[PDB]
RNA sequence: AGAGUUAAAUUAUAACUAAGCUGUAAAAAGCCCUAGUUAAAAUAAAAUAACCCACGAAAGUGACUCUAAUAAUCCUGACACACGAUAGCUAGGACCCAAACUGGGAUUAGAUACCCCACUAUGCCUAGCCCUAAACCCAAAUAGUUACAUAACAAAACUA
C-alpha cells in the first residue's frame, strides 16, 4: 500500500513539523520515463584466464592449447551474437510490461487534473 | 501482581536450584514483597553465551518471580542479585497484567489526502 | 560473536551448482536490505545527510507505487479500439 | 526431493554426511574479499590451519591484484594446496563485500574442490565505531 | 533527570598458519611489533522495526529495565525570571574510533587544496561558563470563514 501523505508536507493547517521536502511537487505527469540502457561488462573472462594458463605453461604456443582457443573463439562469437541481437528485440519484448511509447499514448488518453 | 522478576538460573542440580531459589525468595521477603507464584519454565539452551562472574555459560534454567514490593525496594533487590553468583541475568519488570488490553475496532482505513497544491495550470 | 555458526545468513548447494545457490543468498540480503546498508557504511554520512536521504526514498516510493497502481488500473484499456475510424 | 536450504542443525541428527563425516566436520574456507585484495584460508573443523593463498602471494600486486581474475586464480591456487592435503568438502564463510567474491567462490570450484555451504559473515555494526569521513573526489 | 544493564562491530592481549599488509582513476609513502583464523575486557556509538510520525515550550529525543514525571476549569503579554544544537574556555577522569592543526606521499606551472598514510585538540563522563546558527516549516499567538477573489513564484484566499 501507498505510504501516508497525511501530515507530511509543510502546510499553513499542519501542526506536525515537516517530515517531507520533496526537490519537486508530487504530481503525475503524463509520461513515463523512457527505460535505462543496461551498463555492460567484460565477457569471455572465465575462457581467457584457462586459455592464459595453457600458453604460459607451453611457451605460447597453441600446439597443446587447442582446446582451450577454440572455445575462446565459442565464446567470442556466443558474446558477438547476444550483444548484436539484445537491441532490437528488447524494445518490443516488454517482459510483459508495456513499451514506454504505448504507455505514454495510454496516459495521455486519460491525463491527471491538477487544475479546476 | 505488580512486579515481575525474570530470573535466569545457571544449569546445576535439583538440590543447590532448589537452595538457590529458597534464598533468592529469602532475599525478596526481606526487603518487603509478597511474593505471589514461582513459575518454572525448564531448563534450556541459552540464546547465545552470557559472560556472568568471570564464566562462560551456554545452559541455563528459566525461572519466573511475581510480587508486590515498595517501589523505592525495587534497586535493592537487582542489586542484591546482582551479588549473587549463581543467578546469571536477573531483570525486573512491572508485571504485563498490570496493563488492560485496550479496545480495538478495526484498522481504519486512512484516505488520500487531497489539495496539497494550488490549482493553478502546471 | 556469542550466538552459534553457520545458522544465520547461510544458504545450502544442491545437485552440485554453486552460482545458483550464491544467487540465492544475494536475494536474501537485498531484500533484508543489507547489501544498501553495506554500502552507505564504507563511509559515515552526517545526521544532515541522513535525513535527507531518507526525505528522497520515501518521496520516489510513493509517486513509483501511484503511478504503478494508475498503470495497472489503466492496464485493461489497452484492447483494440471497436470504433476505429467512427 | 525434498531439498531444505537451512543447515542441518547440531542439535538434531540429520542422515546426510559427506565424504562419510558429518556437517560439522568438514572443513572450513574463510573468504575476506576486500576492495583492495582478496584473502582465501581454508581452516580444519577444529580451527587448524590446512592452506592460505591471497591475490598478492600469487604474483598480483598493487591495483591488479584488486580484480577478479586476480581473486579467481586465489581460488584455484588454494583449492590446489588444500586437496594436496587431502580434503574433499568444505564450507565457505563469506567476509566483507568486494569485487573478488564471485571469482574466489568459483575459483575454488575449478581448483578441484567442492562447496556444500555458502556462508556470509559481513562485518555489520549494529550503531559501532564511527567510520572514516566521505571522500570528494 | 537519576540508578542499573548489553546485544552486533572494533581494540589491548594469546595461540596457529602465511610473507607480505594497507591504499588509489593510477601510484608512492606508511607498516612487516604485520595479515588471516580461534578465544576476549574497557571506552564509544545505538543495524532491521521506521513505507510508522509519537513526546517536549524551543533547541531536541527513537538499545533494554526500574524510580520520579510532562504548569493553567482549558485568551494576548516584555528590556523581567527560566532555558537554549554545535563549536569554544576552566578543573578532574576516560580514549575503541573519527578527527581541524601538523608531518610524509602523490597531483599541479605553484597545491601551505581536492586524493592517500600517521597522530593531537576535541567529539565522551562529572562540576562551572559561554548564550551564537540557513536557532528556517524563512509563514507570530488566540478564535474562526470558503464567502469576496488568481501580480509573479511558492506551501490557495481572508476576517476579529
Ligand atoms: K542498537
Ligand atoms: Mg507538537
Ligand atoms: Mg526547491
Ligand atoms: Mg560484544
Ligand atoms: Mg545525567
Ligand atoms: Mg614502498
Ligand atoms: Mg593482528
Ligand atoms: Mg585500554
Ligand atoms: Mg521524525
Ligand atoms: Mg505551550
Ligand atoms: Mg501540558
Ligand atoms: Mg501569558
Ligand atoms: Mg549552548
Ligand atoms: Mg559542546
Ligand atoms: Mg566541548
Ligand atoms: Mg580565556
Ligand atoms: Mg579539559
Ligand atoms: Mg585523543
Ligand atoms: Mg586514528
Ligand atoms: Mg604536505
Ligand atoms: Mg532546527
Ligand atoms: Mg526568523
Ligand atoms: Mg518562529
Ligand atoms: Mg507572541
Ligand atoms: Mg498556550
Ligand atoms: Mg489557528
Ligand atoms: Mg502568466
Amino acid at each position: 500500500a501507498t505510504p501516508s501523505l497525511r501530515g507530511r508536507l509543510a502546510r499553513l493547517g499542519n501542526p506536525r513539523r515537516p517530515i517531507l521536502k520533496p526537490n519537486k511537487p508530487l504530481i503525475l505527469a503524463n509520461h513515463v520515463g523512457e527505460r535505462r540502457r543496461e551498463k555492460g561488462e567484460a565477457t569471455c573472462i572465465t575462457e581467457m584466464s584457462v586459455m592464459m594458463a595453457c600458453w604460459k605453461q607451453n611457451e605460447f604456443r597453441d600446439e597443446a592449447c587447442r582446446k582451450e582457443i577454440q572455445d575462446f573463439f565459442d565464446c567470442a562469437s556466443r558474446a558477438e551474437a547476444a550483444r548484436k541481437m539484445r537491441s532490437i528485440q528488447e524494445n518490443l519484448g516488454e517482459l510483459g510490461s508495456l513499451p514506454p511509447k504505448k504507455l505514454n499514448k495510454l496516459l495521455h488518453r486519460f491525463p491527471n487534473k491538477p487544475h479546476v | 501482581p505488580r512486579y515481575e522478576l525474570a530470573l535466569i538460573l545457571k544449569a546445576m542440580q535439583r538440590p543447590e536450584t532448589a537452595a538457590a531459589l529458597k534464598r533468592t525468595l529469602e532475599a525478596l521477603m526481606d526487603r518487603g514483597a509478597v511474593v505471589r507464584n514461582l513459575e518454572n519454565l525448564g531448563e534450556r539452551m541459552l540464546p547465545y553465551k552470557i559472560s556472568a562472574h568471570n564464566q562462560r555459560h551456554s545452559r541455563g534454567g528459566y525461572f519466573l518471580v511475581d510480587f508486590y514490593a515498595p517501589a523505592t525496594t525495587v534497586e535493592s533487590m537487582m542489586e542484591h542479585l546482582s551479588r549473587d553468583i549463581d543467578v546469571i541475568r536477573p531483570n525486573i519488570v512491572k508485571h504485563p497484567l498490570t496493563q488492560e488490553v485496550k479496545e480495538c475496532e478495526g484498522i481504519v482505513p486512512v484516505p488520500l489526502e487531497e489539495k496539497l497544491y494550488s490549482t493553478k495550470k502546471r | 560473536a556469542n550466538h552459534l555458526k553457520f545458522i544465520a545468513r547461510t544458504v545450502m548447494v544442491q545437485e552440485g551448482n554453486v552460482e545458483g545457490a550464491y544467487r540465492t543468498l544475494n536475494r536474501i540480503l537485498t531484500m533484508d536490505g543489507l547489501i544498501e546498508d553495506i554500502k552507505r557504511r564504507r563511509y559515515y554520512e552526517k545526521p544532515c545527510r541522513r535525513r535527507q536521504r531518507e526525505s528522497y526514498e520515501t518521496c520516489r516510493r510513493i509517486y513509483n507505487m501511484e503511478m504503478a497502481r494508475k498503470i495497472n488500473f489503466l492496464m485493461r484499456k489497452n484492447r483494440a479500439d471497436p470504433w476505429q475510424g467512427c | 526431493s525434498s531439498f531444505s536450504i537451512y543447515p542441518p542443525i547440531p542439535g538434531q541428527e540429520n542422515s546426510l554426511r559427506w565424504a562419510g563425516k558429518k556437517f560439522e566436520e568438514i572443513p572450513i574456507a574463510h573468504i575476506k574479499a576486500s576492495y583492495n585484495n582478496t584473502q582465501i584460508q581454508v581452516v580444519s573443523a577444529a580451527h587448524q590451519p590446512l592452506a592460505h593463498a591471497s591475490c598478492g602471494t600469487e604474483g598480483f600486486r598493487n591495483a591488479k591484484k584488486g580484480t577478479g581474475i586476480a581473486a579467481q586464480t586465489a581460488g584455484i591456487a588454494a583449492a590446489a594446496k588444500a586437496t594436496g592435503k587431502g580434503v574433499t568438502h568444505v564450507r565457505v564463510v563469506v567476509k566483507g563485500l568486494g569485487p573478488g567474491r564471485l571469482s574466489a567462490i568459483k575459483g575454488l570450484t575449478m581448483g578441484g574442490l567442492e562447496v556444500i555451504s555458502i556462508t556470509d559473515n559481513t562485518p555489520i555494526p549494529h550503531x559501532g565505531c564511527r567510520p572514516r569521513k566521505a571522500r570528494r573526489l
